[PDB]
């Protein structure tokens, strides 16, 4: 929300996200988050290999792959396998939502009854008591 | 299908001459844009069948005889007119009021002459199947080829007419071989539900079992009715599913289950307009109104003017006051009635219930949990919030519950630690209770205590304890007789309309006209009555203020007054003496 102000008034004007995100909000997890791959610091510092379990696996994967490919030439591991981080959006309540973009907020701490089939594929805050809270299993 | 075009061009004309509907469509198009400018309305235009006969009888007989060929071209025509409206910055729905009927039928009389024909069922609705999404429009995004890709899913209840079934799953690499990701939140989901309808229990002919048929409720109609409600459904009567004939051996005779689509759902058994509010405003100035009002409650009940006065003073209830960074003082007033049977105590309460604007009634035991959420693995007082809870046979109720009622009444909140969800949730309800005397008729003569039977703090929690005697006299008797007689052979409805505006407008606050009165009074009560009778505490004082403010609401006065204080004085006196 803060960025658009700098990108509008205060130009140069651009297409809106805050409405366009929560409008979809699934697609951005596969899109807004992949961008992080392009700007991320490469070394970054003192990363080594082991250290970490299972990072050595993929490290040796890319080592043997690089070696064997560079030998063969004398289409790559998917970007979702190499992450080790999760992107989470948060609601704008907000003290600064008073900008105002008004209707932009959901982030409307709505009733479970208020929930409709017209909220599917759109971020929605809900509230209630936790029920049955199934125990964690690996996906 | 030029005839479907004919139906559209025909229904076009009906609108804009006459234009009586078009203003409502415009209203729908405008209101939502007003919500767009702010800082919800279902899109459907109720069509009165009334008007359809004036133009064409040929098209009128059709909607009833063969709705499958007619409602959808009329509908496409309504969307077509909604798009020519203003402007840019959906299928809609028809409704069909009526002008019933033919086609008038209860569910008991139906099948098959009435099948594939518009129908208005009426009866009880049970058990109300649970609300669930339903997929309609498939939406996808191709990359890097881009564009925008969509499929359209046709279910069994799509439109009206039968169509070659689209379902199921997702298109997933429509040619050429480009990847298609599901786009959620652009794609359209219409909610969907079904609710079965039993014929009215009172018009049942014999010990013969009830026959219920199921009604699917599309879009907005969803969650419009709780089960057990009087309902007049409308809809097209549809037979869906094969009878088993589709699959080759299904050998059983049973087949072709039927249900009704749509459509309206008019329930059966506030808006103050221009004129009403004026009536109130005029009526507020008159000095004697309180007594008339207090008489308006009881067409069928003698005397008890004091008690009726009370019930009004509960309906209004002393505003609510929540201090800064501190607890709030209880606004509403709670009442108890104790006397020999025939006192109408159980009769009075239903009339409390009707005009009450809410709330739930509870009789004795009763329970489980009463107001509680019960923390369901794996209640009333909460659901009754901002309302009037009734309690019948208030004595019979198990002490276990009473223990909770202490927490409900004064404290004003409910607390659930049970397993579990651990929360303090708010039930601020007003409360009435009618409770039999201890043993037999002995209430009248019996002592100021030992008569009540339900010590102790409860006796206090209730702001007013009113006692009524069934003791008999010949004169009073005659005077009973005549009114009872005439009974078997200013408007009451105006009473709740009078009440709501009074409730949200406007809170009288508090004034130094009165305070010295209620202080004098209170101190009097403690000092003298503690010799006379019991119980008296600071609680009584609180009640004094609530009553004062309530009678202020009756007066519509933006302020509290001394006269009001005197009134509160009076009723609390007749409570005591």
């Amino acid at each position: 929300l803060q960025y658009q102000n700098e990108k509008f008034l205060q130009g140069t004007q651009a297409d809106d996200l805050v409405s366009a995100i929560q409008q979809n909000a699934n697609h951005f997890t596969e899109l807004f988050c992949r961008a992080i791959d392009n700007n991320m610091p490469l070394p970054t510092k003192e990363i080594d290999y082991k250290d970490d379990v299972l990072d050595v696996i993929l490290n040796q994967r890319r080592l043997r792959n690089e070696r064997m490919l560079s030998d063969r030439t004398n289409e790559l591991f998917p970007p979702n396998l190499t992450r080790r981080y999760f992107l989470y959006f948060k609601p704008l309540s907000q003290n600064c939502a008073r900008r105002y973009r008004k209707k932009a907020i959901s982030s409307k701490p709505l009733s479970v009854r208020q929930i409709k089939g017209d909220f599917l594929g759109q971020l929605i805050t809900v509230r209630g008591i936790i029920t049955r809270v199934s125990d964690v299993k690996p996906a | 299908d030029a005839v479907f075009g004919d139906r559209v061009r025909r229904f076009q004309e009906f609108l804009d001459t006459f234009t009586s509907y078009r203003d409502s469509v415009r209203s729908i198009q405008v209101y939502n844009s007003n919500n767009a400018a702010n800082y919800i309305l279902p899109h459907r235009i109720i069509i009165s069948l009334d008007d359809l006969r004036e133009f064409d009888r040929s098209f009128w007989s059709g909607i009833l005889v063969e709705p499958a060929y007619f409602i959808p071209p009329a509908e496409k025509a309504l969307t077509d007119l909604a798009d020519s409206m203003d402007d840019v910055p959906h299928p809609w729905k028809l409704s069909f009021k009526g002008s019933f009927g033919a086609h008038a039928l209860s569910p008991r009389t139906l099948t098959a002459q009435h099948l594939n024909k518009l129908v208005s069922v009426e009866g009880i609705v049970t058990k109300t199947s649970l609300v669930r999404p339903k997929l309609i429009r498939s939406v996808h995004y191709a990359a890097k080829t881009g564009r925008f890709h969509y499929r359209d899913y046709t279910d069994a209840t799509t439109t009206l007419t039968t169509r070659i079934p689209t379902p199921a799953i997702y298109p997933t690499e429509d040619t050429e071989g480009n990847k298609l990701t599901t786009e959620y939140g652009y794609s359209t989901f219409i909610d969907h539900q079904r609710i079965t309808v039993q014929e009215m229990p009172e018009m049942a002919p014999a010990g013969q079992l009830p026959r219920s048929i199921d009604v699917i409720l599309d879009d907005d109609l969803v969650d419009k009715t709780k089960p057990g409600d009087r309902v007049n459904v409308v809809g097209v009567f549809k037979s869906l599913g094969a009878g088993g004939m589709n699959q080759s051996n299904s050998n059983t005779l049973i087949g072709f289950k039927t249900l009704i689509l749509g459509n309206t759902v008019y329930p059966l058994h506030q808006m103050l307009t221009d004129f009403d509010i004026r009536n109130i405003n005029k009526l507020s100035k008159k000095k004697d109104i309180f007594d008339i009002l207090s008489q308006s409650l009881a067409p069928s009940i003698y005397g008890h003017d004091h008690i009726k006065k009370a019930i009004l003073l509960m309906l209004m209830g002393g505003v609510e006051k929540n201090l800064e960074n501190g607890s709030h003082l209880r606004g509403d007033i709670n009442i108890l009635m104790v006397g020999d049977p025939s006192t109408a105590k159980s009769q009075l309460l239903r009339f409390v219930l009707n005009t009450a604007s809410l709330a739930i009634a509870t009789t004795g035991r009763g329970s489980s949990g009463v107001g509680l959420t019960a923390a369901v693995t794996t209640g009333a007082m909460v659901l009754a919030d901002r309302g009037v809870v009734c309690i019948d046979e208030f004595d019979k109720m198990t002490d276990v519950d009473r223990v909770a009622i202490h927490e409900v009444m004064e404290q004003q909140t409910v607390t659930i630690a049970k397993a579990g969800i651990h929360t303090t949730l708010n039930a601020r309800c007003s409360v009435i209770a009618a409770a039999n005397p201890v043993f037999g008729q002995y209430d009248v003569n019996r002592d100021p205590h030992q008569n009540i039977a339900l010590p102790d703090s409860l006796l206090s929690r209730f702001d007013l304890l009113f006692v009524v005697t069934d003791d008999i006299n010949e004169i009073r008797d005659r005077s009973i007789s005549e009114h009872v007689l005439r009974t078997h052979r200013v408007t009451i409805p105006f009473l709740r309309k009078y009440v709501q505006y009074a409730k949200e407008r406007v809170i009288p606050q508090l004034t130094q006209e009165a305070i010295n009165v209620i202080v004098k009074n209170y101190t009097d009560l403690r000092n003298d009555d503690n010799t006379k009778k019991s119980p008296i505490t600071a609680r009584t004082l609180e009640t004094l203020i609530r009553l004062a403010t309530a009678h202020a609401k009756v007066r519509l006065s933006k302020t509290v007054n001394k006269v009001d204080a005197k009134v509160a004085a009076n009723l609390l006196r007749f409570a005591l003496l």
